[PDB]
RNA sequence: GUUAGUUUUACCCUACUGAUGAACUCGUCGCAAUGGUAAUUCAGCUUAGUACGAGAGGAACCGCUGAUUCAGAUAAUUGGUUUUUGCGGUUGUCCGACCGGGCAGUGCCGCGAAGCUACCAUCUGCUGGAUAAUGGCUGAACGCCUCUAAGUCAGAAUCCAU
RNA sequence: AUGUGCGAAAGGGUCCUGUAAGCAGUAGAGUAGCCUUGUUGUUACGAUCUGCUGAGGGUAAGCCCUCCUUCGCCUAGAUUU
RNA sequence: AAACUGCGAAUGGCUCAUUAAAUCAGUUAUCGUUUAUUUGAUAGUUACAUGGAUAACCGUGGUAAUUCUAGAGCU
RNA sequence: UCAUAAUAACUUCUCGAAUCGCACGGCCUUGCGCCGGCGAUGGUUCAUUCAAAUUUCUGCCCUAUCAACUUUCGACGGCUGGGUAUUGGCCAGCCGUGGUGACAACGGGUAACGGAGGGUUAGGGCUCGACCCCGGAGAAGGAGCCUGAGAAACGGCUACUACA
């Protein structure tokens, strides 16, 4: 058992009830009741119709927003050591005291 | 369904199999992007918040973001698209893409560790490794050891070791040749 | 040989289908004399490429699952019906305009609950006794033989009952 | 014939239709005036659109519930064995 | 080697289906237009050197299937 | 109304070198200072070359049992614009009523790509030309488009029809 819902509607199928329309070009249809079938085959456009599902969605009704930019661009993290020199090389190189680097000038 | 979990920061990654779905049912209709938290995974899992990267679907069609459908949809593919590469200058062809809402269908998802949790994993958060290539740049190399403007560029440059076949002599060294 | 040409009456008696009812106080719960009587046929799987035959060809009993014609009920679902004049759309004219209404024997159109209804929809349709045709048992008349002469066994969509 | 009574209203549930009247709008193809000539300058007309609005209307006449919503009625009149 | 970037792939080769002022031939015009490349000239308005990505690569995957491709880490 | 020059302004607005290789030189205030040669690759405008697209004049087989044709929804011309690398009824509005024909229009046939040329000869002619050179068109039938100086390309892409 399942349920499935109308194709034009929206409204929820029970087993037993409705219908089951094949079209000729191989495309299946269900409806939940008299209604839904006979403005379908009227050619009515389901988005004009103010008590389906899918006109509801489509104006936004009984439905709120959210919104997370700005919290996913804080994400960052440490590094790591490279294959050349492991992480004691970087920190002992970078905080070398001036002296020394005077000392580099001077001598090169 | 498998799962594919990375670690940017550690920079280890990891393949698991899942085969019981009830905790899985808290990844459904998620999108690509999101975030979750993983502990119905279980008791390791405590602490833990993952971000959905990607996946696979069963025929092996990718996901590809900003298709909001469970289904898989025909798109005309051009140039710069993520799924496509290009033979010819100009080209486009159509091809076929899975859409970004997450589904039982699917056989494999893609996902990183945000933050880390209180207890570690086995195999995935014990182990780091290094990085591969340092700065090439000339500027960049001064920002990454805090030189200043006259602080000869030259000696900071990482050098590594190679060594020949069976010559019997000694390794040499390796400098990238510094740019601009 | 060919073409066109008025088809009257039932309220009476009986018969038939149903519906009330006087007398012995008013009621509730029961027995069953007599009258009526109902089911029908096929196909598929298996038995089996078996029995039979040189070959070509080619069956049947049980078992399982469906279908045709008929009969009695029912409306959860699907379809039909619309005076629910229930809600909505629209033409003409009338109430000064808006709102709300009249008329066009139900102005017209879309949807439409309730009720009724269709092998156009769903459910259900029993087994005891006695026999005819025929095949038999013991056994004379006729020292043999024989289903019959006395007695007796099985037995049909038949007959009588449930 | 004092009762889980009967009747008339009301509230809730369930259904059918498909977004009421009224007010407001930097919505609206455009048109006609007046001025200090405007970044919406204002005054007048305008099928339609948007908000309050899955709103409004109908619902037992052979639909359901209510001792815990309200107001009424009642141990007869006549004939016969 | 690989890979990014630049250029070529619009030349050659084949055929005669359509086509009756159409194609085509000889002869004019572009004061009515575009032009890679080649050739010759030609442009006075932090600076001792600016900023972020990506391929190759390492490593982890999906589909029976293709010169299909995913997410993570360097330059 | 050409070349060129001057003035008032304008622009999601350009270009005017943050590139590479050989040589090892010359000055004095001797500072890890200043100057200096030849090439590679780019770059704005004009000229040239290979071109390309349109365009003037004249010239094609048989047929009247094909004699009138063109303008529904441009057929001939005027004007203001739109679009194109540019001219143009190429296209959009408004306004005129024109254009071809017995000196063969229009239509139907072609076992028809055009030409340089082949075969046969007193002279005049008749007939053939798919095919090595020049021009045009096509990649199974139709349409649409990207990149690029150049394509309506198919040993490039998208869709339908027919095969597979």
């Amino acid at each position: 058992m399942r349920t499935y819902e109308d194709t034009f509607s929206g409204q929820r199928i029970y087993p037993g009830k409705g219908k089951l329309y094949v079209r000729g070009d191989s495309k299946i249809f269900r409806f939940q009741n008299g209604k839904s079938e006979s403005l379908f085959l009227q050619r009515k456009n389901p988005r004009r119709i103010a008590w389906t599902v899918l006109y509801r969605r489509q104006h936004r009704k009984g439905i709120s927003e959210e919104v997370a930019k700005k919290r996913t661009r804080r994400t960052i993290k440490s590094q790591r050591a490279i294959v050349g020199a492991s992480l004691e090389v970087i920190k002992e190189r970078r905080s070398m005291r001036p002296e020394a680097r005077n000392a580099a000038r001077l001598a090169a | 369904m498998k799962l594919n979990i990375s670690h940017p920061a550690n920079g280890s990654q990891k393949l698991i199999e899942v085969e019981d779905e009830r905790k899985l049912r808290h990844f459904y209709d998620k999108r690509m992007g999101a975030e979750v938290a993983g502990d119905p995974l279980g008791p390791e899992w405590k602490g833990y918040i993952l971000r959905i990267t990607g996946g696979n679907d069963k025929q092996g069609f990718p996901m590809k973001q900003g298709v909001i459908a469970p289904n898989r949809v025909r798109l005309l593919l051009s140039e710069g698209h993520s799924c496509y590469r290009p033979r010819r200058d100009g080209e486009r062809k159509r091809k076929s893409v899975r859409g970004c809402i997450v589904g039982p269908d699917l056989s494999v998802l893609a996902l990183s560790i945000v933050k880390q949790g209180e207890q570690d994993i086995p195999g995935l958060t014990d182990v780091v490794h290094p990085k591969r290539l340092g700065p090439k740049r000339a500027t960049k190399i001064r920002r990454f050891f805090s030189l200043s403007k006259d602080d000869d560029v030259r000696k900071y440059v990482i050098r590594r070791e190679v060594q020949p076949k069976g010559e019997g002599k000694k390794p040499y060294t390796k400098a990238p040749r510094i740019q601009r």
